[PDB]
DNA sequence: GTCCTAGGACTGCAATTTTAGAGAGACGCGA
DNA sequence: TCGCGTCTCTCTAAAATTGCAGTCCCGCGCGCCGTAGGAC
RNA sequence: CCGGCGCGCG
């Protein structure tokens, strides 16, 4: 990534190569030569010897009929009977490794996956203050292992040093470094403040010092607080090791750089455990600092985290495959000698094992998600994400405030703009454009080298980690300028230690100059982003990823050419293998032939996705055409000629009509209805599954009693919908009995539509019986209609309300009506200028047969920069076209339209262009929903929760305030006994409505309350309520 | 605080501590005379507003 | 520079409106805020004049301006800038409601029992309210909304003759009324005079603040209190 | 008046041993829930049908039915099986147990009202500590004082030799004693009123003499206030330990079952026993059981995942108080999204057909009865689901007159809810008022809103008479209005109000109009395009002064020398004369401000003419 | 502001009506 | 394959952990 | 022949940290994954 | 028709 932006896959990729290399090695190994406990049975493995074999089943029949897309492991084990003294070699198997696509993700039971990159506090040593109640300063370093064990050191009032561990497990520092045999002499020595340490030592202490096992014992003792005098063992030392030594003491070796720069120490690099030595130089430091001698370590530097791939993932999970093998084996061995037998070395191991904790990662582990396949955005943004959260990380709640925002070291590294809406905001991030993951775990950007005449600096391209980043002056301006004096004296902005200055160019030392540097995928998608305020920008990232794709793409007038690397790097277009010629074309393949080597590409042609948006693929090339490897094919979904085509281009109008654009609606013609502008294929699947009851397994029958022909018109004979039929709703799919109730699968609620394809597939299986899976997809052509979702590039997103014919839309001076009408209101209080800027050039385009991909930021030229680009634009496209009202010089960009209703112009003169629009997944079809009764909760008996359940809507705490405040006591008792959970009262409201003759009072408990009455019951709690009557003050027991 | 000195139970325990203001009430019989609004909603009554 | 950058950014800010209202009445944005539809000065001038002064995360501001407004075009260093306040807004709004939402929940819990149950308690003490105070010279708009719809403790005199009623709710002309003369002394009924912290009665509460008249018996005024504070949080 | 008194009650109260089995009785004696093959619940365990009730409401455990009392088999009862709802069971706990909130929550009870440290308790519950002297009603011999934490040598050897073993446990249980038991044996013999009156001159002691000198005063003035309220109430302060333990009903526990079996299984255990283990393993199940978390640690399942205990599940934000009790999901509710409809009443909204044929189906299954056009109920669903044309007249018909209740989700005022007039309208989304949008805060952008239907006539009434927009005009807070036009409506009213170019902006030169009979004339030559919105006229005025304008003297008087002068103002022209008594008035205007004037006045004198 | 002197207090209380004799 | 089957941020507050304060029974030294 | 500061504890009044308890907007939509273990 | 985890919308 040195000269050209990189693959956005590329991080994926090459950690996953770098754990086929190290990690499978660096992880075999560390398996213990399993040995019995009369050692006559001696199991071990030979590491040298493993390998990897190809996946049996290709990737599309992984997908297809829902396996899991891995390789067999087949390393070599041998088996010692020292009985006979003969050895037994064999090629056992130990389990299946999920292997990456291109792509990047995984595929486990038919489920695309990726594994997200985690940000965790790096090892090493850090140094904080915090005031205590008066104000009084402590200061404390803290120790971070390679596993996030922390050994926090602090100084209390009374400057004594204890080595905290827990909240309450409090250890000297004296009583820790003798515990490892720090001599009580030596420790004085190599610490500045002898005295410090000898005022604090109490006559009791002395004497377990003196000794290294008292010092021991003593320091068991603290730690765990356990009442009496522990016997020194070696199950002791082990016991504590692993808890202590094992979770406290290993640095690793990322911990271990780091402790030698912040401590200034000359430790080789090898030694990857706490040195003894480490302790003591820290207190040097942690009293020595408390003098003004240093500064504070900062906790949300980036140069204080590592980042955590599919590579660090991944091997650990092999950490925890193969001491499970262990654990298994051990069970084995064991077995097979209670029965004296020779068991072969492949019967000792299962594969379980392996097989079982990577197919319970994926399915677990949050940092493990499906692949968002919505559009070919989606598909490659999801894997560049940075997480706080997960397993070793801070929780929303957890989460210091602190934490959350900018900091000066993440420029070039963590896009500032790009973040997660709600609780987790400032918690997920998301990986810069030209950012790389470095050798230890640190983000690295690349910034140009100025250097002087006498150096060679064969490449000036570096990337520059976090840690180093603040000590070099990094400008961003041009050296565009120039006086009486000479160029280098020129002053330009610049970073320097964490801020901003003004300082020469011969003082400058690297220079950012790509222009996507700073930003991820998203935020580089928006055109003429630098007039457009940044918090629309968060906002406009998140509405790209919703767009859906349409029966029919096109390419955007305005881009910013960051198009054409999301077609390459999402593999939805076809990118061929093999250079050639290209010899034959349809819908289904494309045949290519080169070099004595001919191939056949399929298409997709009409798949579905995980958000039930259609997957299609067209051809880009003819009969005859020379390929070099690596460039297109054919193009897919959402891709025209290799870019990324989310939206389409309309004409566009800005002004207020008649309050049908109020607040943020939007005002469509009927041309983009009849002419299918935004006509999206949503494809929805439908399963079913066949199972073994007590009674017997589940029938599946054409023949369903107490069901009408109608319904089951579009069954075959077997009982499955016919391929190619149109249902409806509450129309029959599969027809399944079970013993017979029918409990066969119907199409739900607003799902009419073509089934498009059926799968009757059969999972073999070791038992009598094999679970029979049906899946039926069901194809819907959705046009555009009122409550769909749109949205602009620059944050501007609207319903649409109302649909005109197009006699009555506003048209322009050549006659053409529009095809949407915005408010313009929406402009000043959202700050988004760049929306004004991309319609006029759109326009420009359209009648220039032009299209722009124009980098953002291009006022580092000159001053307006985009106003001469589009304002000439604009002229050159009147007056090519001879349409004097594209360019008018009163007022650029904006022109006299017509009222399509009277034909009198509208006073004003209105922007109007020609941007880009998107189709958001967010519409009506989706979100209508309606209940009278129905199916009410087991426990509470209240109504359902959600639209697939047909539930009810929920009346909580601050509606019933509402309905206090207006006094209506008789609405708010309705909500709360008979349309809720009055079971008694339910049943008469259905009877009464229906015969129209008056609601009367509940005058009983719901069945809530009972409920809660019960509950209190069960704590030996009585909660009676009682009626005392005003006429005799009798007291009537209410029955709850 | 304001709101845990009250004259009813069940308008303390259906705010906070719950089992704080259960297991003191009903240590001493405590009568609540749902005088107030909240303490009606519970029972699915009409408020006394 | 910081001070000479937030000056220069404050003086575009106060010549903005003059400027549109003298060379260009009409101008759309003009129209679009100074009607009071959509936008406020503020958001013109990030627009047309300049963004100013950002502050990092922990207090400080940085030592470099945004000279530039959203439609000349930020620079790249001032678009890194200017992220550091959208991060502010975006964060402070998970934090604003989690708050407000509890502190709406605690304010409707405290005051949920109070109701207007009765239409007089009897009290005859009244809060007394003073025009004149010999340390500040009052603000005569704060005298009056607060007394509107309040009603009187004791009796009013103007000379020999009474110009308000004992139990007689303040409209704005008697306010006016004791404004115009010398009336130091006005004892009113608010609901820290009721006797009773259970409810309150219809004339130590006043008039409606929706119905124009005296509030109606029955009416949860505790709740309503509730949610009109909560509700602006 | 005399109001119209109602008095009611609830009150909470510990509970007995005898009313707990009034409650069972029907003891659940095995931890069995189901059986592994059949599925049937099994005799004597959790879910057993003779404890709780019958499922499959008029069946017994054998299979016999009845119309909708016991069984003689099984002896399973002939009700329906709302009983499994409501039916409490008892474990017969072998030895008594405490209240772990009496006794482990902070202060104390238990420990306040026997007057001993909560540490000297604790070890006498959980371990292995015997109290001396427990009771004092009945004699004893031996100076045995305090809780000892070594067993007594005699008291384990030569006691029990020299008193053999009959009589000896016959009166072991009057001088040592440990567990639970002790404890409840001490609160049974409680003497209430002797320790208020001690209390009382304990306090009285230490006042007449700073932290724990006040501290202990607390405690007294906490201990005599504790006392008191045992004697005129009707709980005991033995019932603070438990001996017996009530059973939930199996149809509210369809994780608890997974406590239920433990008590069982540590009782059933001890039981065959009849050591000191068991009776505190027995203990800890019901602590998990009733409250887990106080304990510091909170016993963890095999998944190590905490248990939830009853009061967790009573407790918290998603806890039975503020979860299922102040809040509720109701049926007749619907919800879609919103757009906003500018031709709407004020008192109007749109319904999707969807949602409104789902709100009011059985009301459009009685205007269908109605007429003769359904034979049944069921014929008249089953026309309903076919979308017949017929169906809609009705519904449009039954929807007249029956308002809705909207409401968006963050209800913050009472204005987020608001009562409507449906009608219907095509498509699938809500059609909202614009100017209500202000008091329910939405914008269409993708909010939605829920939709609710009164069905009794009183809450019918009460959405209609005050919960519609047209009363709701003004904001509780501060009564300022809330139906204000806003955004484009500000913007419309602005450009229509702004008057004509004055001065320099109307005249490239220094200086050195149309006149109207009346507004409509005015009005139609702007509709002819004779005159601009802004352009300035004069209009003849014939009613009396009222146009707001500085309060300033004429410009000009031009004063001829018949009498007459005109008087020439800013934005008007006044005619007077001397000889006689006539005054004209001629405004100097635009066609906007006439617009803008006529609409207000046309609009009240239209709704004075419809009434 | 009530004057924290206890007699300056009483003397504003009996002006301002919150006590009398 | 499986059919039963047993780690925030703040506030509030009582609980340990001293710190101290006097204070005394037996006493080695001592008058 | 006792008398005298006082060696070595001695028991409690008075703060001084310190470990729990409690709490932390509302309302919607969607997907995935459970339900585990061992001698056959 | 039960709870956790992850992702979203207003
Ligand atoms: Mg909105
Ligand atoms: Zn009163």
């Amino acid at each position: 990534g040195t000269s050209t932006i990189p693959g956005f896959n590329q991080i994926q990729f090459e950690g996953f190569y770098r754990f086929i290399d190290q990690g499978l090695i660096e992880e075999l190994s560390k398996f213990p030569k399993i040995e019995d406990i009369d050692h006559e049975i001696e199991f071990q493995l030979f590491v040298e010897t493993y390998q990897l074999v190809e996946p049996l089943i290709k990737e599309r029949d992984a997908v297809y009929e829902s396996l899991t897309y891995s390789s067999e492991l087949y390393v070599s084990a041998g088996l010692i009977w020292k009985t006979n003294r003969n050895m037994q070699e064999q090629r056992i198997f130990i389990g299946n490794i999920p292997l990456m696509n291109s792509l990047g993700t995984f595929i486990v039971n038919g489920i695309y996956r990726v594994v997200i990159n985690q940000i965790l506090q790096s090892p090493g040593i850090y140094y904080q203050s915090e005031l205590d109640h008066n104000g009084i300063s402590v200061y404390t370093g803290t120790i971070i292992s390679d596993w996030g064990g922390r050994l926090e050191l602090e100084i209390d009032k009374k400057a004594r040093i204890w080595a905290r561990v827990s909240r309450k497990q409090k250890i000297s520092i004296l009583v820790l470094s003798s515990a490892m045999g720090s001599n009580l002499r030596e420790i004085l020595e190599n610490v500045c403040y002898p005295e410090i340490f000898l005022s604090f030592l109490t006559d009791k202490e002395k004497k377990k010092i003196g000794s290294k096992e008292n010092a021991i014992l003593e320091f068991y003792q603290q730690f765990s607080c356990v009442g009496g005098d522990p016997i020194f063992s070696e199950s002791l030392c082990k016991e504590l090791q692993k808890k202590f030594f094992h979770q406290r003491c290993e640095l690793g070796r990322i911990g271990r750089r780091n402790i030698n720069w912040r401590l200034n120490l000359n430790i080789p690099q090898n030694n990857i455990f706490l040195l003894p030595r480490d302790i003591l130089a820290a207190a040097d430091h942690l009293i020595g600092m408390k003098f003004g001698m240093g500064t504070l370590d900062d906790m949300n530097h980036l140069k204080n985290k590592r980042i955590r791939s599919v590579a660090d993932l991944l091997q650990d999970q092999l950490g925890l495959a193969l001491a499970r093998l262990e654990n298994v084996v051990k069970g084995t061995i064991g077995g097979a000698i209670r029965h004296k037998l020779i068991p072969t070395p492949q019967n000792l191991v299962t594969s379980t094992p392996l097989t079982t904790t990577y197919e319970s990662f994926f399915g677990l582990h949050p940092l493990s998600q499906v692949l968002d396949r919505t559009n070919p955005l989606t598909q490659i943004v999801h894997g560049r994400k940075l997480s706080y959260l997960g397993p070793g990380g801070l929780t929303g709640r957890t989460a210091n405030f602190r934490i959350r925002d900018i900091h000066p070291s993440h420029y070039g590294r963590i896009c500032p703009i790009d973040t997660s809406e709600g609780i987790n905001v400032g918690l997920i991030g998301s990986l810069s454009i030209h950012a790389r993951i470095g050798d230890w775990g640190s983000l690295e950007s690349p910034f140009y080298e100025l250097v002087e005449k006498s150096k060679k600096a064969q490449i000036r391209m570096l990337f520059l980690s976090p840690s180093q980043d603040e000590y070099y002056m990094i400008a961003a301006g041009n050296s565009l300028a120039l006086n009486r004096g000479i160029q280098e004296e020129q002053v330009v902005p610049a970073r320097y230690r964490q801020e901003f200055l003004t300082i020469a160019w011969e003082e400058v030392h690297l220079r950012s100059i790509f222009p996507f540097q700073y930003f991820s995928i998203g935020a580089s998608l928006i055109p003429f982003i630098e007039h457009n305020d940044a918090n629309r920008a968060l906002m406009s990232s998140n509405m790209q990823r919703q767009a859906v794709p349409l029966s029919r793409s096109e390419k955007c007038i305005v881009g910013t050419g960051l198009e054409r690397q999301v077609a390459l790097d999402s593999g939805v277009p076809a990118i061929a293998e093999h250079e050639g010629k290209i010899l034959y074309t349809d819908t289904e393949k494309i045949i290519l032939s080169g070099n004595e080597n001919t191939l056949s590409i399929p298409l997709i042609m009409y798949q579905r996705s995980n958000k039930n948006t259609c997957m299609h693929q067209k051809p880009q090339v003819r009969r005859g055409k020379c390929i070099k490897k690596g460039q297109i094919l054919a193009d897919g979904a959402a891709t025209v000629g290799g870019e990324l085509a989310l939206g389409k281009n309309v004409l566009v109008a800005y002004m207020p009509w008649e309050g049908y654009n109020f607040e943020d609606a939007v005002l469509i013609s009927e041309c983009l209805v009849y002419g299918d502008i935004y006509t999206s294929f949503h494809i929805r699947k439908y399963e079913i599954q066949t199972h073994v009851t007590t009674q017997g397994p589940e029938r599946i029958t054409k023949e369903i009693p107490h069901l009408e022909g109608r319904l089951l018109r579009n069954l075959d004979k077997n009982g499955i919908v016919m391929l190619g039929s149109w249902v409806e709703t509450g129309d029959i799919l599969v027809g399944k009995l079970t013993p017979s109730k029918e409990t066969c699968l119907k199409l739900p609620i607003g799902g009419r539509g073509r089934v498009i394809d059926v799968r009757w597939v059969q999972k073999k299986g070791g038992s009598s019986y094999n679970p029979e899976i049906i899946r039926v997809y069901i194809s819907q052509k959705r046009e555009i209609k009122v409550g769909d979702k749109v949205a602009g590039r620059h944050g501007n997103k609207g319903i649409i309300s109302k649909i005109l014919p197009r006699q009555d839309m506003p048209y322009l001076q050549d006659g053409r009506p529009v095809d949407m009408v915005f408010n313009p209101l929406g402009v000043p209080s959202r700050m988004n200028v760049g929306q004004i800027f991309e319609c006029s050039l759109g326009l420009a385009g359209s009648l220039l047969d032009r299209h722009y991909r124009i980098a953002p930021f291009d006022e580092r030229y000159e001053q307006e920069a985009s106003r001469k680009l589009v304002f000439s634009e604009l002229y050159e496209a009147s007056k090519q076209t001879a349409n004097p009202w594209v360019f008018e010089p009163e007022y650029p960009g904006k022109s006299r339209i017509f009222d399509g209703r009277t034909g009198d112009p509208f006073e004003q003169p209105v922007i109007i262009g020609k941007p880009y629009i998107l189709k958001l997944i967010h519409q009506v079809d989706d979100k209508i929903h309606g209940r009278s009764s129905g199916h009410y909760a087991l426990v509470t008996q209240q109504p359902l929760r959600g639209r697939s359940k047909q539930g009810g809507q929920r009346v909580g705490e601050m509606e019933v305030w509402a309905l206090e405040g207006f006094g209506v006591a008789h609405i708010l008792q309705e909500m709360l006994t008979y349309k809720s959970d009055h079971i008694r009262a339910r049943q008469e409201v259905l009877g009464t409505t229906i015969i129209g003759g008056t609601i009367p009072k509940p005058e009983d408990a719901p069945e809530s309350f009972r409920l809660l009455v019960r509950e209190l019951r069960s704590l030996a709690l009585e909660l009676n309520h009682f009626l005392v009557s005003e006429k005799n003050f009798q007291i009537n027991r209410k029955e709850v | 605080r304001a709101s845990l000195n009250t004259q009813s139970f069940i308008s303390e325990a259906s705010f906070q501590e719950t089992a704080r203001v259960l297991a003191k009430a009903a240590l001493r019989g405590r009568i609540d005379w749902l005088k107030g609004l909240k303490e009606n909603v519970v029972l699915g009554g009409v408020i006394p507003a | 520079s910081i001070e000479i950058w937030y000056a220069t950014s404050e003086y575009l800010r106060q010549e903005m409106n003059p400027n549109f209202r003298m060379t260009d009445p009409f101008n759309p944005v003009h129209m679009m805020s100074f009607s009071g539809a959509r936008g406020n000065a503020s958001q013109v001038h990030q627009l047309v004049g300049m963004r100013g002064l950002m502050s990092d995360p922990q207090g400080q501001m940085i030592d470099l301006p945004i000279q530039s407004n959203l439609r000349e075009g930020l620079s790249l260093t001032e678009y890194i800038i200017s992220c550091y306040g959208a991060r502010k807004g975006v964060v402070d709004t998970a934090v604003r409601t989690s708050d407000a939402g509890y502190l709406t929940r605690r304010l409707v819990e405290v005051v949920q029992h109070i109701v207007v149950r009765r239409t007089d308690c009897g009290t005859i003490r009244g809060i007394s309210v003073s025009p004149r105070n010999k340390s500040r010279m009052m603000s005569e708009r704060i005298f009056i909304q607060t007394l509107i719809g309040r009603v009187l403790a004791d009796d009013i005199y103007i000379g020999s003759r009474c110009v308000a009623f004992r139990n007689q709710d303040l409209g704005i002309g008697l306010v006016n009324r004791f404004i115009t003369f010398g009336t130091q002394s006005i004892s009113i009924r608010t609901p820290f005079t009721c006797r009773s912290t259970s409810w309150i009665c219809r004339l130590c509460y006043g008039r409606s603040p929706t119905h124009g008249d005296l509030v109606e018996l029955g009416e949860a005024v505790g709740i309503i209190a509730g949610q009109s504070i909560g509700e602006p949080g | 008046m005399i109001d119209r008194y109602k008095h009611q009650q609830l009150r909470i109260g510990l509970v007995s041993p005898q009313q707990i089995s009034a409650w069972a009785t029907g003891e659940v004696t095995k931890p069995y829930t189901f059986h592994y093959k059949t599925n049937k619940p099994e005799k004597d365990g959790l879910f057993c049908e003779r404890i709780f009730g019958p499922i499959k409401s008029g069946i017994c455990a054998c299979g016999n039915y009845r119309v909708i009392k016991f069984c003689e088999q099984c002896g399973v009862e002939f009700v329906d099986s709302r009983i499994r709802r409501y039916q409490m069971g008892y474990i017969k706990l072998t030895c008594p147990v405490t209240h772990v909130w009496y006794l482990k929550r902070l202060p104390s009870y238990i420990a306040n009202l026997l007057d001993k440290p909560l540490k000297e308790l604790e070890g006498l519950v959980y371990c292995d500590f015997s109290f001396a002297r427990p009771i004092t009603k009945k004699p004893t011999f031996l100076r045995l004082r305090g809780s000892f934490e070594y067993e007594i040598q005699s008291w384990k050897y030569s006691i029990p030799l020299f008193f053999t073993t009959q009589g000896f446990e016959i009166f072991r249980n009057r001088e040592i004693s440990t567990g639970a038991g002790a404890i409840r044996e001490q609160l049974a013999d409680l003497d209430l009123r002797i320790i208020i009156e001690n209390s009382l001159v304990e306090w009285k002691q230490l006042g007449e003499e700073d932290r724990k000198i006040v501290r202990r005063k607390d405690f007294l003035v906490r201990r005599m206030e504790l006392a008191k309220h045992f004697i005129r109430t009707n709980i005991e302060p033995e019932w603070m330990v438990l001996c017996l333990l009530p059973v939930l009903p199996p149809e509210l526990r369809p994780d608890i079952n997974e406590l239920y079996r433990r008590v069982i299984y540590r009782n059933n255990t001890l039981t065959d026993l009849l050591v000191m283990c068991q009776e505190k393993l027995v203990q800890e199940a019901v602590d998990t059981l009733l409250d887990n978390g106080i304990r510091g640690q909170p016993m963890r399942d095999g998944h190590n995942k905490v248990y939830k205990s009853f009061s967790d599940v009573i407790e918290g934000k998603e806890g039975r108080f503020r979860e299922t009790l102040l809040g509720k999901r109701v049926d007749y509710s619907g919800r879609s999204v919103i757009v906003v409809g500018p031709s709407l009443s004020l008192h109007r909204c749109g319904l999707p057909r969807e949602i409104a044929i789902e709100l009011f189906q059985t009301f459009v299954i009685r205007g269908l009865i109605r007429q003769h056009l359904a034979s049944n109920i069921g014929v008249a669903k089953s026309q309903i689901r076919e979308k017949k044309p017929i169906v809609w007249e009705i519904l449009q018909e039954v929807m007249q007159g029956h308002p809705v209740l909207l409401n968006r989700a963050p209800t913050l005022h009472r204005l987020g809810i608001q009562s409507f007039q449906p009608i219907l309208v095509e498509g699938r989304t809500i059609c909202l008022h614009p100017l209500v949008c202000k008091g329910f805060n939405a914008d269409f952008d993708g909010d939605q809103m829920a939709v609710h239907v009164p069905l009794s006539l009183e809450a019918q009434a009460e959405a209609r008479l005050l919960m519609f927009s047209h009363m709701n005009l003004l904001s509780p807070a501060i009564g300022d209005p809330i139906s204000v036009p806003t955004q484009d409506m500000l913007i419309g009213l602005y450009v229509l109000t702004s008057g004509t170019r004055r001065g320099i902006c109307a005249n490239r030169y220094n200086p050195c109009e149309p006149f109207f009979c009346n507004s409509y004339d005015a009005i139609g030559a702007y509709r002819q395009k004779r005159i601009n919105l802004d352009s300035p006229l004069w209009l003849r005025w014939q009613l009396d002064q009222r146009v707001i304008a500085s309060k300033e003297v004429p410009i000009e008087v031009h004063y001829e020398s018949f009498g007459n002068y005109h008087e020439i103002y800013a934005h008007y022209l006044i005619v007077r004369s001397v000889k006689k008594e006539t005054l004209y008035i001629y405004i100097r205007t635009t066609v906007g401000h006439i617009s803008f004037y006529r609409e207000i006045e046309e609009a009240i004198q239209g709704f004075s003419q419809a009434c | 502001w009530f004057p924290e002197e206890p007699f300056e207090a009483f003397k504003e209380m009996r002006e301002r009506k919150v006590f009398d004799v």
